[PDB]
């Protein structure tokens, strides 16, 4: 199972950063993370997949409503290579996607912080197989690249979509739906982890440089 | 008598109810997906009650309410997990439906 | 039972003194009330059988198929008066005689108390199928057909007769219940070997076995819609009625005689399976699924275990069920286009939405999704393999993966894609088909929903 | 709220959606602060990890290399 | 709700539109009716980025056996109202 | 059939084939919901080579890493009541062999 | 100058890529022009059917006629038993089955031997 | 006709479902089964009104 | 780590085995070692269900913690002092099993010295 | 309830702790129960209240059949075959009865497993021992029989094992 | 789609193909907008360079090479239009695409519904009926004795002709049906 999973990641987070449509880039983004809970299930850590089931629920399908909203406004377009300055034209969706890469990336104290950070350290504080730890670090840093691609290629820069320009997110029902899985993604981990019982050990003793190691391949 | 099962056995039977309704003049209309969203957002809400039920006093049940089969010394019967796993994750797949379904009733309006 | 032979024997003057535009309804009309009355051999016992008389009785295994037989009539008279009309009065009361006199052999063949009248009753439901066959069939082949569905037959039930009157001459009796209390084993000897051949190799080529079955494609192909249907529904499982009732006698050699069979059952349904996914004939496909399932049933009644039968039994009934709704769904296309060709009419459902609904429905209790009774009996017999041998998953996993394949397959060429251009004489579905798929449909659920009734006597 | 095309222009926006996408932006931003000043140990650690190498040879129970 | 019902004047405009845009192309003396060989004085070459110009403005491709037929601005009006089913 | 144009005027266009022209005798195997031949960008046999040079390297340095495991520098976990005699079994009625730790 | 492209079944040469496209001849250019003329004639024919107003039905396409008996009914009358079709048939149609007959019955043998000694953990077993 | 949805799509099935259940399901043994719930030392049972003692004077590491 | 640089690159016959550890005597160098004591009965554990890792010389703080976290519920911020409590008798475990480690390394380096300095001087 | 007999299902006695609230906020719980209960399981009690005073008018009895015991098969002449007829039929009627009584056996097992919890290893040792006890004779009763199994086929069986028990009984004493 | 091909592409044709799909690779390697201008540029440049070469050998032998550069350096993921054959939303709509003749088999009760409709129906299958007769006998005398040699067809010359098979060109379903 352990091994399974770190291919799997490893190599599905190598695929996608180099992707043109965006349902890919995500639909790659969730085969990894899958992955990743293969590898936490191999290293006998259950609950710990279950709340990472849990936690990536929200953001991926907020992440999901985001390109949605981007590919209907865009006149049913897909490709990022035709998609310009949206910072300014789409304040909600581009603010919505913002807090959804930086959850599924494992900012600190958002609901992907709470399950990867975890999982990540009882990854590298285990007997366990050198290259699946070698191959997970190098899929959590994979995953900040393809992020910061679609932020990049969606949202920054000048516009390079058709002249007619028919941009409008202003409807209710959008506007709610992303709202509610923003406010999820922003506070569910919180609320559920300091709401269930203790049904692990933790590792309260750490090496300095191995607390921080999943966000400094992040940042890297 | 310990809401648990009943609520936790409505929760899942309430769902069923607009496909019964699916061929009734309710079907025909446009109502018909915001029937649907109403539907999923009262089932999240109830479900909502039993994850406090566990979060409180970490109660946990097996129902095995329907006698399908028996085999010779096999017993198959119609029976449910109420353990921590499916009272947390019921609630979360509600929400998300919940919200993809308004989503989708802007997203596919022309269909 | 006479309260039940005696009816369909009224059936017969009944249809032959009709006017000539009330055949049809009295005919439907008084099968499906023989059917109900046909409903309560169901209440059976959990120790031995119903002895009615010294030549009639039924067990848990008969029952059903009985039922079967007595409900499917009334399905081929509604199937059968479409391409009928432009007959005249004495041809179609000739049909109707023929479909009459198959459900009375069929009825008293399941209920026989000795194994010689079996044997009779068992060859004399040749005679009707034939002539439905080789008279009212469409295209040139039937003839050719009718000759593949005779002599195989033949060929295989034959040496039968030789072996049960043989037996009658050291046992003393062919009745059920004295071979059953009287058993005894069967020595190791080139002779017994013979006896166990003759007395298998008959239900072998009915169901038919891998390498026996060249016959069934013509047959139910070149067959109008009642024959083909009485064909797959229950003229197959002639073949598991008559094994798992003869194996009482055969045993220990069983233990060993049944390798070669198993191995053709099982390379057999793989075989089929894959010869499925290219098929340019829409009705060989089904055929096709026909023999992959007996395949399956084979196996289960080769390994001899209570589980195995009930899946065996399960089996027989959900597939006879399905193979009929899906030559019924295949007959509509046809008596509209006039082909039977599987890529010439593209994307019904933009056309036919309803019928849609009914093909997506037959090919998914064909690929057995749970908990539909497809599903019930493969997966007991799948159990019983593997407690027989732990390699066999394989193989039946092998199967259960194609047949979704060429069933999705099926399905994705015939109602999906875009609406052929050239072809505009597609007129809207009949309340008469649409009547037919609701009533081969509903009772498999309904069966769904109380399946101790079709497990058998093993239950 | 109607809202019209452009062509090659920059689209209009309302004011409600500006204001709905800064004030999650800033609910955000001061969640994570409020979060690290109040559990600033979830990242940096709680406990000060121990270096092997000073730990002496009594509490530790090894003879000095003579028996 | 979905984009507007695109008609026939939209049409020659854009196309007008893109084509005035053209360094190697004079306004004043552009017509509708206007050749891109004679009238215009342009290569085959120039015709090709015209076509690929009104393919982004549009944002739907012509076939090339297609696109090498249309030589003024009135028969790439004529194309594209057939293509999206344009009446008024 | 993916490799016809799909520019030209097929009489079906789903398949597209026309009315009259003689048919594959392999064509439900190239029905384009199926077996597809056309030309890929990477030569074939280079990305075979790359595939498999891929799923070697992978298994190979999976084992490897398994004859070379990670590990913290501590001992084994400490369980107090005999490694948990009772409680992982029962059988109370054998006096199991004692398991003692000390401090340090 | 640049890497070369190989092609292969499952992969073939482009149009572009091929040579006999280019070095062309008088010839090559008439068999075009038939093959246009071949496919206009049967774009007519076809089309004149098409558009008749008082066509009801299907327009029989002896194409796809000839590639369904082809395909099911022309097999035998034109199979010769050859080395090649007899080695064939032999192989793909009995080394299958005594495979497998040689694996079952190893594992039943198997089997048997272990539960003859009496070591196979067959402890719970109530249903076979 | 404001709030009737919560009644027919709500209330009903609810009470049909508690009625099954308390009335039918729970008519045999081993139909809903329960695990026992967690016990803690100073806690006290409610049906026999027994107390559990405190756990060994804790070294007091403060 | 640079304990698996030293083992899988340097010398690995002075380096612990973590699956075969400890391999001396545990009252090898020390004269007298006090017996690890447990506070949580058998029956308390068994009660309150932990978990069969949970068992652990640190469950009576846990146990603490579950009934904290029991009664006051809906305050689920209220349950700091115990968690802190429990993490840190975990650390000290974890602190007990990396002396543990490091005892071993230092013995069988020490010993596998001075075997060697003795055969060294028996050979001469 | 008394609809079943407790000694054929037992029970441990059921404790559960006292409430203990250790905060001042309100236990949402115990607010939503109350609601429940009166909203929900007032009206279903009152209607089973009609229901029960309806059925106690209307009272009426059925009996459980009892079964005489017959010669069994060792009794039984080798073509007798009355008394055979006699004897399967009971040999196939106790069938059933060991069938169900293993079927109880593994009620009691399961609802050992959960009920226990997380100790259910070591608090279930008894059911599971019983379990063991049940399985091991009954698959010694009946077991690789095969399809078409008799009372004959049975006896055959048993036979076979008490001459083997025999020969090993016999060859142990000689050691 | 709308014309008739042809036996062959001349050198010319198959020139301003290859400008069309390596601009359109370009584009899609350069994905933002001035630097495709420049190196656009470049390619026309690149282009023009040769365009006054009266060897024809030379010629075909440049474009070999072109194209050979052109596969070797191609985009393995270039950019294709929604509505394209390659596109995401290709054939998207086609099952909303219901022929006209069904409307032949309606119930007379569903005909009641939409009068003016089936009147102007009505009008077009008279029409269609009237005209068809003369589109054969058009096509008859326009038509070579040895069968056509193009896929094309002539218009109307007369005074009240249409030009022949007309009607499932001008009777499309729709682009966008539902
Ligand atoms: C789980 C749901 C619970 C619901 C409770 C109530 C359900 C009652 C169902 C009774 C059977 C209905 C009749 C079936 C034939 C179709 C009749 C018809 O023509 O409809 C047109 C009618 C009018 O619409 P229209 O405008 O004419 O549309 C026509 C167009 O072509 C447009 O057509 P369309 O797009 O509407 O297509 C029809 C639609 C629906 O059509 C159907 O699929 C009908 C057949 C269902 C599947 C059959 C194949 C599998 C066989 C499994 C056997 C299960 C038997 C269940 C017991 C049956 C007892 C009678 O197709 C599908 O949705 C795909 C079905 C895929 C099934 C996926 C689930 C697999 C089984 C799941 C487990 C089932 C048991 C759950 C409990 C287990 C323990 C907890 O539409 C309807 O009446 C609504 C159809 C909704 C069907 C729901 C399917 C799920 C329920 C399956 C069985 C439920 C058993 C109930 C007891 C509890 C179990
Ligand atoms: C196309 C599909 C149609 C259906 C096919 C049906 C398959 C029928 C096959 C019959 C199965 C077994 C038949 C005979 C039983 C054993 C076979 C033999 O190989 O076993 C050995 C037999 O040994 C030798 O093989 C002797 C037989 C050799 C001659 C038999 C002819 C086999 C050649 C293949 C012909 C293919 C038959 C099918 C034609 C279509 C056993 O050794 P032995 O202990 O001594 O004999 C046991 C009997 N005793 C105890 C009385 C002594
Ligand atoms: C493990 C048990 C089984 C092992 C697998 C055996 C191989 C099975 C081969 C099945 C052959 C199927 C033949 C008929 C299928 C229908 C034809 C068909 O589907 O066409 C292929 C169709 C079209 O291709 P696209 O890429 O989608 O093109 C889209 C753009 N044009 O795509 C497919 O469906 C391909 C499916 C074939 C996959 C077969 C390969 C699977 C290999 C699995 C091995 C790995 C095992 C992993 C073990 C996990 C560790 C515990
Ligand atoms: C509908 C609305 C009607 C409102 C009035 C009803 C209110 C409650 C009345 C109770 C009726 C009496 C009653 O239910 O008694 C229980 C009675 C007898 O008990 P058994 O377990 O079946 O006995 C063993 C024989 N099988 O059972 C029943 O009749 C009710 C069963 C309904 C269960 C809910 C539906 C589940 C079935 C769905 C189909 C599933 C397909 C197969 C699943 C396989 C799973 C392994
Ligand atoms: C993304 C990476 C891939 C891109 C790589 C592509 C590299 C290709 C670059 C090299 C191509 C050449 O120069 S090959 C140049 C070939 N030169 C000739 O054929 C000269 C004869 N002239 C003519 O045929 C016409 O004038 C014509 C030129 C067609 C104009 O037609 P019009 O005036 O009537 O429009």
């Amino acid at each position: 199972t352990l091994c399974l999973g770190a291919i799997t990641t490893l190599f599905t987070a190598l695929c996608a950063i180099t992707q043109n449509d965006i349902k890919k880039i995500v639909a790659f983004s969730t085969s990894s993370q899958l992955g990743l809970m293969m590898v936490t299930i191999g290293i006998n850590q259950p609950h710990l997949a279950f709340l990472h089931i849990c936690m990536h629920a929200f953001f991926k399908a907020m992440l999901f409503m985001c390109s949605g909203s981007i590919i209907h406004s865009l006149n049913d377009e897909q490709d990022i290579r035709k998609m310009g300055g949206l910072y300014k034209a789409m304040p909600f969706t581009t603010t919505a996607l913002i807090i959804g890469s930086l959850a599924l990336t494992g900012m600190p104290y958002l609901t992907g912080f709470y399950s990867k950070d975890l999982i990540i350290e009882a990854v590298n504080m285990s007997y366990t197989n050198a290259w699946a730890l070698l191959m997970t670090l190098i899929a959590t840093s994979l995953t900040a690249a393809y992020s910061t691609r679609i932020i990049f290629f969606a949202f920054l820069g000048k516009p390079r979509f058709p002249p007619l320009v028919l941009i409008n997110e202003n409807n209710p029902l959008l506007i709610n739906s992303i709202k509610r899985l923003l406010i999820g993604s922003i506070f569910a981990g919180f609320i559920i982890s300091n709401n269930i019982p203790p049904m692990t050990v933790p590792n309260t003793t750490m090496p300095l440089y191995m607390k921080m190691t999943a966000l400094i391949v992040t940042i890297m | 008598m310990n809401p648990f099962a009943s609520l936790t056995l409505t929760t899942l039977t309430i769902l069923t109810i607009p496909i019964m309704m699916s061929n009734s003049n309710i079907y025909k209309t446009n109502l018909y997906p915001n029937y649907v969203k109403t539907t999923v957002s009262y089932a999240f809400t109830l479900s909502l009650v039993p994850l406090l039920m566990f979060m409180h006093t970490g109660q946990e049940m097996i129902i095995s309410n329907w006698h399908w089969m028996t085999l010779q010394t096999v017993e198959l019967s119609l029976s449910f997990k109420m353990d921590y796993f499916s009272v947390m994750f019921i609630p979360v797949a509600l929400f998300v439906t919940w919200s993809i379904m308004e989503f989708s009733m802007w997203y596919m309006h022309s269909d | 039972m006479l309260k039940i032979i005696i009816p369909t024997t009224m059936l017969l003057p009944m249809t032959w003194m009709s006017k000539h535009n009330m055949i049809w309804i009295n005919a439907t009309v008084h099968s499906l009330l023989i059917s109900l009355i046909s409903l309560s051999l169901l209440n059976q016992l959990g120790e031995n059988s119903l002895n009615f008389s010294l030549t009639f009785f039924s067990d848990s295994l008969s029952a059903p198929l009985l039922v079967l037989t007595t409900w499917l009539l009334p399905l081929m008279l509604m199937a059968s008066q479409s391409h009928l009309s432009k007959e005249t009065t004495t041809r179609k009361k000739l049909y109707i005689t023929m479909l009459i006199l198959l459900q009375l052999f069929l009825i008293m063949t399941f209920t026989a108390t000795e194994l010689i009248l079996f044997y009779i009753l068992f060859e004399a439901t040749l005679v009707p199928t034939l002539i439905i066959i080789t008279r009212w069939g469409n295209q040139t082949e039937r003839l050719n057909a009718g000759l593949y569905f005779l002599f195989y037959t033949l060929a295989g039930s034959l040496p039968l007769l030789v072996a049960l009157v043989y037996i009658q001459n050291t046992t003393g009796s062919l009745n059920f219940l004295i071979i059953h209390y009287w058993s005894h084993p069967l020595s190791n000897s080139w002779s017994n070997i013979f006896m166990w051949l003759a007395c298998i190799m008959a239900f072998m080529v009915k169901m038919p076995l891998y390498g026996l079955h060249l016959w069934l494609p013509k047959a139910h192909v070149e067959a109008p819609i009642a024959g083909s249907m009485v064909l797959a529904a229950v003229l197959l499982k002639l073949g598991g009625y008559g094994m798992m009732r003869i194996t009482t006698i055969l045993n220990p050699l069983t233990n060993y005689m049944a390798y070669p069979f198993l191995m053709l059952s099982m390379w057999g349904m793989i075989m089929t399976s894959s010869i499925c996914l290219r098929q340019t004939d829409l009705k060989s496909l089904i055929a096709y699924s026909s023999v992959s399932h007996m395949a399956l049933v084979i196996v289960a009644i080769m390994i001899q275990t209570p589980w195995s039968f009930m899946g065996a039994t399960a089996l027989m009934i959900a597939h006879g069920l399905t193979s009929s709704m899906l030559f019924c769904l295949a007959n509509t296309n046809y008596e509209r286009v006039h082909s039977r060709t599987m890529i010439l009419a593209r994307g019904l459902q933009t056309l036919l939405p309803l019928m849609a609904t009914w093909w997506l429905v037959a090919s998914l209790t064909n690929l057995a999704l749970p908990p539909s009774i497809n599903l019930i009996g493969e997966l007991f017999i799948i159990t019983a393999s593997f407690s027989w041998s732990n390699i066999t998953i394989i193989l039946m996993g092998m199967n259960m993966m194609i047949t979704a394949l060429y069933s999705l397959y099926m399905l994705i060429t015939t109602q999906r894609g875009k609406y052929t251009h050239h072809i505009n004489n597609i007129k809207p579905s009949f309340t008469r088909e649409n009547a037919l798929m609701a009533l081969h449909i509903l009772p498999l659920l309904l069966l769904t929903l109380n399946p101790k009734m079709i497990l058998g006597p093993l239950y | 709220v109607h809202i019209e095309p452009r062509y090659r222009q920059f689209p209009q926006l309302t004011r409600s959606q500006l204001i709905q996408a800064e004030f999650f932006s800033a609910t955000m931003w001061f969640w994570i602060l409020w979060r690290f000043w109040h559990d600033s140990d979830a990242v940096l650690g709680h406990f000060p990890y121990p270096d092997p190498s000073q730990w002496t040879d009594e509490e530790l129970g090894i003879l000095p290399d003579d028996e | 709700s979905d984009a507007p019902p695109l008609t026939l004047e939209a049409i020659k405009d854009r196309v007008l539109y893109v084509l005035k845009l053209y360094d190697k192309i004079d306004p004043e003396k552009l017509s509708v009716n206007s050749h891109f060989m004679k009238d215009l004085g342009l290569d085959s070459l120039d015709q090709v980025e015209i076509i690929m110009a009104m393919e982004d403005e549009f944002g739907f491709e012509i076939p090339d056996i297609d696109a090498e037929k249309l030589m003024c601005p009135q028969e790439i009006v004529d194309y594209i109202a057939d293509k999206k089913d344009v009446y008024e | 059939q993916q490799e016809r144009d799909p520019w030209y005027d097929w009489d079906h266009p789903d398949l597209r084939l026309n009315w009259g022209e003689p048919i594959h005798w392999d064509l439900d195997m190239y029905i384009r919901n199926r077996v597809d031949t056309s030309p890929t960008p990477v030569s074939w046999n280079t990305m075979c080579k790359h595939l498999f040079g891929f799923v070697a390297f992978m298994l190979f340095m999976f084992w490897v890493g398994e004859i070379y495991p990670s590990y913290q520098p501590v001992g084994p976990k400490q369980y107090p009541y005999n490694d948990l005699y009772l409680e992982r079994g029962g059988d109370p009625t054998k006096e199991p062999e004692p398991v003692v730790h000390y401090e340090i | 100058s640049f890497p070369k492209y190989k092609p292969s079944r499952l992969a073939t040469l482009p149009a572009t890529l091929d040579p006999a496209e280019y070095d062309i001849s008088p010839e090559t250019r008439k068999a075009q022009a038939e093959r246009l003329a071949i496919r206009s004639r049967l774009k007519r024919e076809y089309l004149l059917q098409y558009n008749d107003p008082n066509r009801l039905g299907v327009i029989e396409d002896p194409a796809l006629i000839r590639w369904t008996y082809a395909r099911s009914a022309n097999i035998y009358p034109n199979f010769r038993p050859t080395p090649k079709t007899s080695l064939l048939g032999a192989l793909f149609g009995i080394g299958p089955l005594f495979f497998w007959y040689y694996v079952f019955k190893t594992d039943r043998d198997k089997k048997e031997k272990l539960i003859q000694e009496g070591k196979l953990d067959q402890t719970f077993n109530i249903s076979y | 006709r404001h709030s009737i949805f919560a009644v027919t799509h709500v209330l009903i099935p609810v009470w049909i479902i508690h009625y099954y259940l308390k009335y039918h399901v729970t008519a045999k043994p081993y139909t809903v089964v329960e695990r026992k719930p967690r016990i803690f030392p100073g806690d006290t049972i409610l049906e026999t009104g027994e107390v559990i003692p405190l756990m060994k004077e804790f070294p007091d590491q403060h | 780590g640079a304990h698996l640089a030293r083992r899988y690159l340097g010398d690995a016959s002075k380096e612990p085995d973590p699956l075969r550890m400890p391999t001396f005597p545990p009252d090898y160098g020390f004269p007298e070692r006090k017996e690890r004591e447990m506070v949580a009965t058998q029956q308390e554990m068994n009660d309150a269900q932990l978990m069969l890792q949970q068992r652990d010389y640190c469950a009576h703080y846990l146990i603490q913690l579950l009934k904290c976290k029991r009664d006051s519920f809906p305050n689920f911020l209220a349950c700091k002092h115990e968690q802190h409590d429990w993490d840190y008798c975990e650390h000290l475990d974890y602190v007990k099993r990396m002396k543990e480690f490091e005892r071993e390394r230092r013995l069988l380096q020490r010993k596998k010295r001075r075997e060697q300095r003795e055969a060294e001087m028996a050979r001469g | 309830p008394d609809s079943w007999d407790k000694d054929v299902y037992p029970e441990p006695p059921r404790r559960t702790p006292a409430p203990a609230p250790q905060t001042s906020l309100p236990n949402p719980v115990t607010y939503l129960t109350k609601i429940f209960d009166l909203l929900v399981d007032r009206p279903v009690t009152l209607a089973r209240e009609f229901i029960e005073q309806q059925h106690a008018k209307n009272r009426y009895y059925y009996y459980h059949r009892e079964f005489r015991r017959v010669p069994d098969i060792t009794e039984c002449e080798e073509k007798d075959i009355l008394c055979m007829f006699e004897a399967e039929m009971q040999w196939r009627r106790d069938y059933k009865v060991d069938q169900e009584i293993v079927n109880i056996i593994q009620e009691r097992l399961k609802a050992c497993q959960q009920r226990e919890g997380e100790s259910y290893r070591q608090n279930c040792a008894k059911e599971l021992e019983q379990f063991t006890q049940v399985s091991k004779a009954f698959q010694d009763r009946y077991s690789d029989l095969g399809a078409h199994y008799s009372a004959r086929k049975c006896l055959a069986k048993q036979k076979q094992r008490m001459l083997a028990e025999r020969k090993a009984a016999k060859e142990a004493a000689a050691a | 789609a709308f014309s008739a091909p042809a036996a062959y592409l001349t050198h010319q044709q198959k020139v301003l193909r290859l400008y069309k799909r390596a601009l359109r690779h370009l584009e899609s390697w350069c994905v933002h907008r001035d630097k495709y201008r420049y190196f656009a540029c470049l390619m026309r440049a690149r282009f023009d360079e040769h365009k006054n070469e009266k060897d024809m050998v030379k010629a075909t032998q440049l474009l070999r090479q072109a194209e050979e550069e052109f596969w070797y350096g191609q985009h393995p993921q270039p950019y294709i239009f929604p509505e394209s054959p390659g596109g995401t939303s290709y054939e998207r709509y086609e099952c909303y695409k219901v022929p006209e003749w069904c409307l032949d088999d309606w119930h007379p009760s569903e005909k009641a519904m939409y009068p003016d409709y089936f009147a102007k129906r009505e009008q077009w299958k008279r029409l269609r009926r009237e005209s068809w007769e003369r589109e054969v006998k058009q096509l008859q005398e326009e038509t070579p004795p040895g069968g056509p040699r193009t896929e094309a067809l002539p218009p109307a010359r007369k005074e009240g002709d249409l030009p022949p098979l007309w009607w499932h060109i001008v009777t499309r379903p729709r682009e966008r049906p539902m």
